[PDB]
């Protein structure tokens, strides 16, 4: 039979059968209970709208993501999300399909063990396998080397790989991602008068960020230009009218990636954690990693980031090496495409964690040889 | 694939006339008069199924391969037999290796212009020198007079 | 070790391949029949050796092709 | 990409010219070295004869 | 000029190559028969008493052992060669794989099934 | 048929058919297992890369030479190296070719006996013969007398020969060679800030030594000059950029040959062990040995050594004798060229150790008449 | 155009490698020439000295 390549993510759940080009169903991972009282009788009001249904009734819900930073903080809601994904968005019972979840690097063990225990006890799948979210993104590019920066919505991690041999001592995981950029944008919009507070209006700020923000090639020059002319002010129409005008908030929101001091984080930007991740590698594979830097994940879709990052790394790196940044147009679904490719391989067909194996060793089987 | 043409081989292009009538049932009133299969397939899809134009793009690109921009009825037949394939890849690749060994009687591992020329002479195919060079470069992808097994497979890829 | 152990294993396998020939209880007709059996066995061994030689030539050709492909890779 | 390709091809042409010049230099110096090796062999023979005559005297 | 005509020409080339391969196989089997007749010494089984038959059977068994040893050695060499061929084939596949994995999408419903669904039973070719 | 003239060496395996001018395949003798984990599936990752393949993937391997000082310390790896040499670099099955290995003087017997046992049992050659590495280097020079200093990469030995009669009591074997010079260079580079530690970076230090170091004609004058001017500082580009500048480390690394007290060795330099080896010879063949001093081996390729050694010996030797140092341009492959010449001789054709002889006397046949 | 750029890059790399090899060869042979010239000068001086010795003896 065919395998189910699910990809929990944090912000958008992407799923679909193995062997295709794009995920079959992509929908936000939010579960929102209603918060008001409700007076109409017999309206058929449910107790929790999940997935894309709660992005249409969000006016009277309190949306809450079940995955904070890679890790899962609310297991009941995550179980509800998985149940919805299997039964309503794909309509395939899990009793007859292997599953291939994905997990960020350096995550707590208990999260992974609980994930496998749920998949084997509640949904009762035949066999499931958990894979690191960066190796898949490297599969999708058709490479076999390279250092991949997978800046998702929950957590940004940077896994270097050479000739198929991952370097476990050079993984640099940073917890700044799309959600913190949304919060920072929502916080700097208040400097013009627009106040978004409700958890429903966070979605509106996210839409503003997606449609308007861009990464500046040079920060100081853009700050000077936006403060003199008015060629940058782009307007946007809220879900009820009252258009708003975003000035130099456009390139200040995604600039937080390269200067995490804006949101008070100490660490260095995504332009310098990649160079540090390279320098921890051996001295003889640094040229190949320099030449095959891969971008993935949703947050790396800002217009103009593949040039800013290349300029920064070229500034840091030695002058002789060639710096090349691979930015495929299908960046958002790169991890899932790689997952489909991996699940479609014949050599991989014996790596699944078969159910009888789980019955013999318990949920701690995932840390064992079947990784 | 081949069964369609075989069952229509005893007939003329009137199969395409029937296809044109079927399109007139759905998409009568074509404006370009050129290769256009995306519109009819999209109209077929619009009957309630999930919208997907990637299949239409694949079908509308399966016709043009010579690169001259023209789409012949034979190119339509090629698209039809390539969108649904049963006996592709030159049947068995092991037989392809046997044929390549027959080509490399010198057993040097590199097919030269001599080997391909003599094989075509044995076939006796009447193909112009332009097509001769086209087939050579399809085989000799790096264009250095040598063709290994991988280049042989690439040259005979989708060839049966 | 293993190399001389390999030689000993090979010679033991060959000795096992040597069938226990005992004709001291059979008429000359049975002797001729057993000789025919031996000749047919030698014919089968010759055919197998020839097929192995042809397949070894084929393998040599494929090895040359693989070397050429590796040269293409470099 | 087009601009980078053009620059790379120009670099390759320059390197080829340099290689040709280096080949010329190498051949010239090789010939000179052979000539001086023959000269040194003649020196050696002269020294041998002088040494023998010195011993006799 | 024509893609279908080019495919027909390639098919004819395949037919000619297959015919040449069949001719080669026939030559190989004929040579096999001839060499088998040549190498295998005929059985002179006329006017022979018991003792010479015993001697001949013993010497034939010894020669059978010798040729079995030679054939086993050649078989070991052939097994080593095919193992090396598989190893180097996998090596070339790794050097020429990666992106060579099958990128196939099932959203493309087969045109035959679509024609059958939208036309019932009056679309029999597809 | 033709003979296989293999030459194990220590650092570079040189092989080729008898009767040619240069070895057919020359490649480092290192076998390196991968050390990291490896995450890509189906990449076709082998368990040990040998020869020149492990000099390209050395970034993720742990290279380890199977021959320490002439002697062989790891027989499985040496067998692997031989198998590679026969099957992939020459592509000739050993069942149909005599072999002519080479061995340093004064080596342990067990090494030689194990070598012949391997060659006769595993590879199953028709006949093999073991020759001393210095007599071949004397063959290649076309001489028949002379004292040859064969400073390889493992061990430096100095065999005097007169009129074809070797003098077994005058062989002076010293264990300082190219590898110790590499280690000492790697140890003195730390005085400028460059630290090379990994077994892969030893190869980089070896390349630095080959391309930059030279032997000073007079040591004190060079030490004084390099400490005042800056005309010696030559720069070199690492495999990733960050050029380095070598100062007076240039002529201090190969100076260890003439003053083995630098690396703590007690013995005298290669300039004085040659004179001692001569003085042990008889009083009537010292003039010929003085006039026909031969250099060989890789490590004697330093620019300016044929003058320093001549100056030193002229200082030591009596003033009347003429000191001449033969330094052919084909120094590195001198031993192998001599091996080819020896294997091509008709008079030598009956000295091979035929397999039936080994079957009758066991591996101890090598010490017998067939030397 | 990307494939064209890759081809240009590899051609430039090969040309530079050959250039470096030729540079090394020329360096070596020129050093040999210098050494041999010094030896020849010393040999001429030695030859004159030997002739003087022959005359006086
Ligand atoms: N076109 C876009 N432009 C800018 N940001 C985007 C765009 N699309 C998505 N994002 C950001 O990326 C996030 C989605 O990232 P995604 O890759 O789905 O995370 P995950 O790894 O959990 O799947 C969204 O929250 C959004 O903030
Ligand atoms: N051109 C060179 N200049 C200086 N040192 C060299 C040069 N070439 C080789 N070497 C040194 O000599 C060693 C190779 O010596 P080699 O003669 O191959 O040893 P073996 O006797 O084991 O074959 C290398 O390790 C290197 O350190
Ligand atoms: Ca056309
Ligand atoms: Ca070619
Ligand atoms: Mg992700
Ligand atoms: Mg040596």
């Amino acid at each position: 039979t065919t395998a189910l390549v699910c990809d929990n993510g944090s912000g958008l759940v992407k799923a679909g059968f193995a062997g295709d080009d794009a995920p079959r169903a992509v929908f936000p991972s939010i579960v929102g209970r209603p918060r008001h009282q409700g007076v109409m009788v017999g309206m058929g009001q449910k107790d929790s709208y999940v997935g894309d249904e709660a992005q249409s009734k969000r006016g009277i819900l309190t949306l809450k993501y079940p995955i904070e930073h890679g890790i899962i903080t609310n297991w009941d809601d995550m179980e509800k999300i998985w149940h919805h994904t299997f039964y309503n968005e794909l309509r395939v019972a899990p009793e007859e399909h292997p599953t291939l979840l994905t997990e960020a690097p350096l995550n707590p063990k208990a999260n992974r063990e609980k994930m496998t225990q749920i998949m084997f006890e509640t949904f009762n799948v035949p066999a499931m396998y958990v894979a690191i979210q960066a190796v898949l993104s490297l599969y999708a590019s058709g490479r076999t080397t390279g250092i991949v920066l997978d800046s998702g919505d929950g957590v940004t991690h940077n896994v270097p790989i050479y000739e198929g041999y991952a370097l476990p001592h050079a993984i640099m995981r940073l917890d700044l991602a799309g959600r913190d950029l949304t919060d920072y944008l929502m916080k700097i919009l208040t400097e013009r008068g627009y106040s978004f507070v409700t958890t429903a209006e966070r979605e509106i700020v996210r839409d503003i960020k997606e449609k308007l923000c861009y990464v500046a090639l040079d920060f100081e020059n853009e700050m000077a230009t936006a403060a003199s002319s008015s060629s940058l002010e782009k307007s946007y129409e809220l879900p009820d009218g009252q258009v708003i005008t975003i000035g130099n908030e456009r390139f200040r929101c995604p600039e937080t990636l390269f200067q995490p001091s804006f949101i008070g984080m100490e660490s260095a930007g995504i332009h310098e954690t990649t160079y540090n991740s390279i320098m921890k590698c051996d001295i003889d594979i640094r040229k190949d990693l320099y030449a095959n830097n891969v971008l993935s994940g949703g947050t790396t879709m800002y217009p103009g980031i593949a040039d800013r990052m290349q300029k920064e790394i070229t500034a840091l790196a030695p002058s002789t090496m060639k710096i090349k940044i691979i930015a495929p147009p299908e960046r958002k679904y790169s991890v899932w495409i790689g997952g489909s490719i991996l699940a479609s391989l014949s050599t991989f067909q014996q790596m699944w964690i078969s159910k009888q194996e789980y019955d013999e060793a318990g949920p701690s089987i995932v840390h064992r040889k079947c990784f | 694939d081949d069964i369609y043409k075989a069952a229509v081989e005893q007939l003329t292009e009137e199969q395409k006339n029937e296809f044109k009538a079927a399109f007139d049932i759905f998409v009568l009133g074509a404006e370009d008069g050129c290769i256009s299969t995306k519109e009819l397939g999209k109209v077929m899809r619009m009957l309630g199924q999930n919208p997907t134009p990637e299949e239409l793009q694949e079908m509308i690109d399966e016709v043009d391969e010579d690169g001259s921009g023209t789409v012949d009825f034979d190119e339509f037949l090629v698209m039809m037999v390539r969108c649904m394939k049963d006996d592709s890849k030159g049947k068995s690749e092991e037989e392809l290796s046997d044929l390549f060994r027959m080509f490399d009687k010198n057993a040097d591992g590199y097919i030269d212009l001599d080997e391909l020329k003599m094989m075509l002479q044995a076939t006796g195919e009447t193909i112009t020198e332009d097509d001769i060079e086209e087939l050579m470069k399809d085989g000799d992808k790096n264009n250095d007079g040598r063709i290994d097994y991988d280049e042989f497979l690439e040259f005979m890829k989708g060839v049966e | 070790g293993k190399r001389q152990t390999e030689r000993e294993k090979k010679k033991k396998i060959l000795a096992e391949r040597r069938k226990v020939l005992a004709i001291d209880h059979l008429n000359e007709d049975q002797l001729r029949e057993k000789a025919k059996e031996l000749w047919q066995s030698i014919y089968n061994l010759e055919a197998e050796k020839f097929d192995l030689q042809e397949k070894f030539k084929q393998q040599k050709y494929e090895i040359n092709v693989l070397r050429n492909r590796i040269n293409d890779n470099q | 990409i087009e601009s980078d390709l053009e620059r790379a091809e120009e670099r390759a042409e320059l390197s080829e010219g340099k290689c040709a010049e280096l080949e010329e230099e190498l051949k010239t110096v090789t010939n000179n070295l052979k000539s001086l090796e023959a000269q040194a062999e003649k020196y050696s023979q002269k020294e041998d004869k002088y040494e023998e005559e010195i011993k006799v005297l | 000029i024509s893609a279908s005509r080019k495919l027909q020409l390639k098919t004819l080339m395949l037919q000619i190559a297959k015919q040449e391969m069949e001719r080669e196989a026939e030559e190989r089997r004929g040579e096999k028969g001839r060499v088998l007749r040549t190498r295998c010494q005929p059985l002179e089984l006329d006017g022979l008493g018991f003792e010479e038959l015993q001697d001949l059977c013993r010497q034939l068994h010894a020669r059978v052992d010798k040729v079995d040893e030679e054939r086993y050695d050649v078989e070991a060499k052939v097994t080593k060669n095919i193992t090396e061929i598989a190893d180097l084939t996998q090596k070339i596949y790794d050097l020429r794989g990666k992106f060579k994995r099958p990128t196939l999408r099932r959203v493309r419903i087969s045109a035959d099934a679509m024609m059958q669904a939208l036309l019932g039973t009056r679309a029999k070719e597809s």
